């Protein structure tokens, strides 16, 4: 009877909220009210990476953290040095509406897919001095939002069909789907022990899912509207996400609550990207107002800004190391900033 | 590079030679146009870029068309079950007993697991389709949502039905299917090479996905001008027409189309000219004050409406009456868009 | 797959000219930079000429610098090198060698086969230079060979240009180690290289017949591109 | 005096008014910061030559109104024409220069980024000063003190001039060579694009691609205006040009005599001024064609 | 005014 | 309907029994993970310009 089960649900629901009521001691900026401001953050631009000529999408680090790539809507991926602002290679895209970008953790493949529904495999390390596709993945029915490979043979992403697709590269086919969600899903992150992975939907909903088991182990939905980026906490046991309401949500995976909540009244744009930094102190988002802000994740008092683009801040990502963040936009240049 | 080394000095040497292969890619690029064509109901049904593609002069091989004989019995049987749905609605019974039974095998047809007609499945449609109740459900398509093509399919059973059967240009032509994914045509005219970016089948949320033609010459809309009378049974009596409307005034009002022109194209010239002699517009657009009788004159209130939905009176909105028969259609969007950049120019010149 | 097949050698009577070609097959040769090195018939190895990757720089050998000529037809995938006033110093066996220069890739990985030439009859640069030329060792001994150089081959950005290369009888030379430490694709982590800013070492643990044949070094901090005398092993 | 009182009165208004617009011309280009681009750098390179122009050949022309010697001196009478002739050269000159621009924009507007236009359309506006750089240079040299004999007061008094008395052909040759270089070749190239220009205009108005000729009525009379200030523009520049150059012909051919006369006198201040008010009609009458650029204007006062 | 430097000049 | 119901419910009641850690505890993790970790972090504790590989 759907009526019995439209109950069912409530019930369930309004057990999981006690659930959580229960196990709620204290707010997080309760118990770091007691700790030292970050203080001031000056950063500057030490490269400008141009060539781009459309608006840049999507921005990957390598492993190394000194190669990067990144792609444009002119039907461009471009892996550049970042210390000598050299492009070691152009990579030119058969469909031109991209929308996501990945680096092989090894560093010898490239991902990229968009609007074609299909995610790309390049491989760089080939014997012939080409960058050549090494297979096309095509099962998703909406668009490509996001791409993040776990190993040289295995790639997860997340598609506005609501599913996300754990693939084989190798034989072509995908080998696990998740399909929990009901609205588009657009930001996807892997945790650093690459057994558990948080993917941001158009239904302001947040779900952790497991790699090897395929299910959800929970669900988190403290946005109002669409969560636009994700990104794990270097422990592994918390995340963050942005949304198209101008808040960051800070969401643990123990306790499973939302910790804290990063805004500004004169805020009100959307968010594009999140990310962290290397001891998760500083968070870092990329807004519409075309600057990125820096916010000390502890106490949720912001503590830097990054002016340098004239456009909407698309990518935002920072290295393995910490030693530098690069942000991308809509004007098409990449800085690297430090 | 004093200072940089004899293998540093030939990695700068290839980040030269790919920026002047950057530089000439994007000279080769701004030289296209980007044509945003918009999914309407009209664009769903998607014959009329078929049409306009025969009109091009790129045709079917026998390929193509085994490609389309699945297709064209799948759209035989989602016709007859619509149909057999919009009788319950209209509680209009069988004038057949044997009809009811015949109905029900018809309504229990999965239509995706269908690839080849089935014997008994022939004689079930075509004695539903000998049923006068049948045609006179048949004859009120406007309350309910059906094929525009499914008299000429329903009329030539016979040779469907035949194991050897090869569908023709006609029947390749109606087959009315969703697209999954952005399918991109592209055209030169007079020196001038333009794409068409089709976005009817995206199926997704628009607002995640339409900053993408931020910047493009012009959206192209499609709208079918004998849709004033169809009411949809998925709606709760809504009509076609006042859906279409809004879709155009929710497009055109977007930021991202602010520098984009506006071009409508209004089709089924020739379905108007004879839907206007038995349904009177008056009826659904309470506005219409005209002969009650011309064709000319709904045309003209037809497109009126739609033009009056632009939100800044300095924006011109091109249109087009196209036939389905039209060898037109290129040149005016060729004229549209050299009119478009003409403006643009005055207003970068400040002459405007 | 990757082929690059040398013609246009022969008998030459001296004061002649003639012109070599290197047909390039199966790799992206427009995207390549080029190099012919040259072997004297029983000493070591010498380069000769580079060409960029769009043609852009040419460096030539002090030795023949005004009297050869290096040149690539890229669409047609060729490179010629054309020789005038032949000296008796150029009686050798001419190799054409790829070479791609971009953040981590490995240069001189593949060589071609090579054409004999025969004619009938060090200032201001490194010198590299290997002081052992016959070490006979029997299979499964560690074998270590040592190359010096002139001035320290590491430079500011923190590469050490050191490459060390194989002989095999009868063989082309192939890449074992570039930049000193780093092992070219489809060589056995048997080989292994370390060095100081002047002295370099290339250790073979279990060695196997295979192995036997000349070890060359070579350094591309600057041009000229010197390569050193090589160091033979043989079998007891 | 009241007579000499006026000529600086009405000289000194219409600089002015002059120096105002062309100013407000130059802050919108550098303030906006994306106001620069092909079309805009043409106008501002006319509007820089009109300054030149209006800053300092109108003033001297007061004072040789208002002084019976010349200030400046033997050097200073070699500098001032120099600079006079070079911004008379530019200001015509990157007047041809926009008509074509124009002609190009809205006759063929089919690849009209062209590759590296901001870089071509600067090295343009360049090559125009070194033409006009070389042509003020003779008159430069030639400019010199020399005397001149009234056949009235019969008085034998000393000028700056632009060339010696000594010869009789010089005088005769350079007057024409200006005439046809400053007038004649500038005026038929903008006659030939802007006829043009208006004839295209036209023709679209009544060829728009509209089905309904009601909700494009606005447009097309833009268009017909659009027409007709064109055409205004080709004229003024005609006007205005036409008796500076007659008066300078006629007293270059008559050049040993020196007529003092009234019609002389107030034919002579009326054509320096109509060539003065061409500084100020170049700006002010695209301020009035365009809105967006008027709120540019305002907003920069 | 013994001299009269308006009625012989340059081109403006 | 009844399938997406059932999926539902059956979901809900599997995700109500995770064990769940009260917020004290989970607070003073990511706080001692930041503390410890502080620094090897350059963003927030920036390096002097000889070790920095950008603009050296």
């Amino acid at each position: 009877e759907l009526d019995q089960l439209r109950q069912e649900a409530e019930q369930l629901k309004n057990q999981i909220r006690d659930a959580r009521k229960a196990c709620a001691d204290a707010t997080l900026s309760q118990i770091t009210n007691n700790i030292d401001p970050v203080g001031r953050i000056q950063m500057r631009t030490r490269r400008t990476l141009r060539g781009h000529l459309a608006k840049i999408y999507a921005m990957h680090w390598g492993t190394d953290s000194r190669l990067l790539v990144s792609a444009s809507q002119d039907g461009k991926l471009i892996i550049w040095d970042s210390y000598t602002t050299n492009k070691v290679h152009a990579i030119p895209l058969r469909s031109s509406w991209v929308m996501t970008c990945a680096y092989a953790p090894s560093g010898n493949y490239v991902a990229c897919g968009g609007l074609d529904n299909i995610c790309s495999i390049y491989n760089l390390k080939t014997r012939e001095g080409n960058v050549r596709v090494s297979r096309e993945l095509a099962g998703h029915t909406g668009y490509l939002s996001c791409c993040r490979f776990l190993d040289d043979n295995q790639i997860v992403t997340s598609s506005g069909d609501t599913t996300c697709a754990l693939w084989d590269i190798e034989t072509g086919q995908q080998t696990t789907t998740f399909t929990g969600h009901t609205g588009d899903v657009m930001s996807l992150s892997l945790a650093p022990d690459t057994r558990l992975f948080v993917s941001g939907a158009c239904d302001a909903s947040a779900k952790l899912w497991d790699v090897r088991e395929g299910m959800c182990r929970q669900t988190f939905t403290g946005h109002e509207s669409d969560i636009n980026a994700i990104c794990f906490f270097p422990n592994g046991n918390a995340f963050a996400t942005g949304s198209d309401d101008a808040t960051c949500r800070l969401f643990d995976l123990r306790a499973d609550q939302e910790l804290m909540t990063y805004s500004h009244d004169n805020i009100i744009c959307g968010i594009t990207s999140v990310s962290f930094s290397k001891s998760g102190r500083l968070l870092l988002a990329g807004y519409d107002d075309f600057n990125c802000n820096v916010w000390d994740a502890l106490k949720a008092d912001r503590a830097g800004v990054l002016a340098g683009h004239d456009n909407r801040v698309s990518c935002l990502g920072v290295t393995d190391d910490g030693m530098a963040v690069a942000t991308g936009s809509w004007d098409s240049f990449l800085k690297i900033w430090n | 590079g004093c200072t940089l080394s004899a293998e540093d000095k030939a990695a700068v040497e290839r980040s030269k030679m790919i920026d002047r292969n950057l530089r000439e890619d994007g000279e080769k690029a701004r030289r296209e146009l980007k044509l945003l064509l918009l999914g309407t109901g009209e664009s769903g049904k998607s014959t009329f870029i078929k049409q306009m593609r025969i009109i091009h002069g790129s045709g079917y091989s026998d390929e193509d068309k085994r490609g389309f004989t699945k297709l064209v019995y799948q759209n035989i049987f989602t016709a007859m079950q619509a149909m057999i749905r919009a009788m319950d609605t209209l509680k209009i019974p069988y004038k057949y007993e044997h009809n009811k039974a015949h109905a029900q095998l018809v309504r229990e047809v999965d239509v995706e697991k269908v690839s080849a007609f089935e014997n008994p499945y022939v004689d079930a449609i075509k004695s539903l389709w000998n049923d006068p109740g049948i045609q006179e459900c048949y004859d009120r398509r406007r309350e309910y949502q059906l094929s525009d093509s499914t008299k000429y399919y329903l009329n030539d059973l016979d040779r469907v039905a035949d194991p050897a059967y090869l569908p023709t240009q006609q029947d390749v032509l109606r087959v009315q299917v969703p697209t999954t994914g952005i399918i991109e045509y592209p055209f030169d005219l007079q020196s001038v090479i333009f794409r068409m970016v089709d976005v009817g089948g995206l199926r997704s949320e628009r607002r995640k996905w339409i900053h993408c033609f931020e910047n493009v010459t012009s959206i192209m809309f499609l709208v079918a001008l004998s849709e004033y009378d169809q009411v949809l049974v998925e709606s709760d009596n809504e009509n076609r027409m006042e859906e279409s409307k809004a879709l155009f005034r929710t497009i055109i009002t977007y930021p991202w189309f602010q520098n984009s022109s506006v071009i409508l194209f209004l089709n089924k010239k020739d379905l108007l000219e004879e839907k206007i002699m038995y349904s009177h517009l008056v009826d659904y657009f309470p506005e219409y004050d005209g002969p009650q009788r011309d064709a000319q004159a709904a045309r003209e209130f037809i497109l009126k409406m739609f033009v009056d939905l632009n939100p800044d009176s300095d924006k011109i909105i091109y249109s087009h009456f196209t036939c389905a028969t039209d060898t037109e259609n290129i040149r005016f969007v060729f004229a549209a868009v050299k009119d478009t950049i003409l403006q643009l120019n005055l207003k970068e010149y400040n002459l405007v | 797959d990757v082929q690059l097949v040398e013609s246009g050698g022969g008998l030459v009577q001296p004061g002649g000219s003639r012109k070599l070609s290197c047909s390039a097959s199966g790799f992206a040769f427009s995207s390549f930079g080029m190099h012919w090195v040259r072997q004297a018939p029983e000493k070591g190895l010498e380069w000769v000429a580079y060409i960029s990757s769009g043609s852009g720089t040419i460096y030539y050998a002090d030795t023949v610098k005004g009297r050869f000529t290096i040149s690539r037809d890229d669409p047609k995938n060729t490179l010629f090198l054309q020789m005038t006033s032949l000296r008796s110093e150029d009686t050798a066996m001419y190799y054409c060698v790829r070479s791609i220069y971009y953040y981590g890739s490995s240069p001189f990985d593949f060589w071609g086969q090579g054409t004999t030439l025969t004619v009938s009859s060090g200032g201001s640069d490194i010198v590299m230079t290997q002081a052992t030329s016959s070490v006979p060792v029997t299979p499964g001994e560690s074998v270590s060979i040592s190359c010096r150089s002139s001035k320290s081959l590491l430079h500011s950005n923190g590469n050490t240009y050191l490459y060390w290369f194989l002989q095999r009888p009868g063989q082309s030379p192939q890449l074992l180690i570039y930049r000193m430490s780093n092992l070219a694709s489809g060589v056995p982590d048997r080989f292994s290289g370390s060095g100081s800013g002047t002295a370099f070492t290339l250790t073979i643990s279990r060695l196997e017949a295979e192995d036997v044949g000349v070890y060359y070094c070579m350094q591309h901090l600057e041009y000229p591109l010197t390569f050193g005398a090589g160091t033979k092993l043989e079998l007891k | 005096p009241g007579i000499l009182y006026v000529i600086p009165a009405v000289y000194g208004v219409i600089i002015l008014i002059g120096l105002i617009g062309n100013i407000t011309l130059i802050k919108i280009f550098c303030t906006v910061k994306s106001m620069r681009n092909v079309p805009n750098l043409f106008i501002s390179s006319l509007a820089l030559g009109d300054l030149l122009l209006l800053i300092t050949c109108a003033p001297v022309d007061a004072s040789r109104y208002l002084a019976d010697r010349w200030l400046f001196g033997r050097i200073g009478c070699k500098l001032i024409p120099f600079i006079q002739l070079t911004s008379v050269g530019v200001s015509v000159f990157t007047l041809t220069a926009l008509s074509a621009d124009r002609y190009k924009a809205i006759v063929r507007p089919m690849d009209i980024q062209a590759s590296h236009a901001l870089m071509k359309a600067c090295l343009k506006a360049a090559f125009i000063w070194i033409i006009s750089m070389l042509l003020a240079i003779p008159e430069a040299v030639f400019s010199d003190l020399h005397p001149f004999h009234e056949e009235s007061t019969n008085q034998t008094f000393i000028s700056c001039a632009p060339y010696p008395h000594s010869n009789e052909l010089h005088p005769k040759i350079h007057s024409m060579a200006s005439f046809l270089v400053f007038y004649v070749i500038p005026l038929s190239i903008i006659s030939v694009y802007y006829y043009f220009i208006a004839k295209n205009l036209i023709q679209s108005a009544y060829n728009l691609p509209v089905e309904g000729n009601i909700h494009v009525k606005k447009q097309i009379e833009s268009r017909k205006r659009l027409a007709k200030t064109v055409l205004v523009f080709v004229g003024l520049f005609a006007f205005c040009w036409l008796p500076n150059h007659v008066i300078y012909l006629y007293r270059s051919y008559h050049y040993s005599e020196v007529d003092t006369s009234m019609l002389h006198f107030v034919t002579s201040i009326c054509a320096r001024l109509l060539a003065f008010t061409n500084s100020c009609v170049n700006p002010f009458a695209l301020y009035l064609l365009s809105k967006s650029f008027r709120k540019q204007f305002n907003t920069q006062l | 005014p013994r001299g009269n430097h308006w009625a012989v000049g340059h081109l403006m | 309907s009844i399938a997406q119901a059932r999926k539902l419910v059956e979901q809900l009641k599997m995700e109500a029994n995770i064990d769940r850690i009260k917020v004290s505890k989970a607070a003073a993790d990511l706080m001692a993970y930041c503390e410890a970790h502080a620094k090897e972090d350059p963003l927030l504790t920036p390096v002097p310009a000889s070790e920095n590989p950008f603009r050296e």
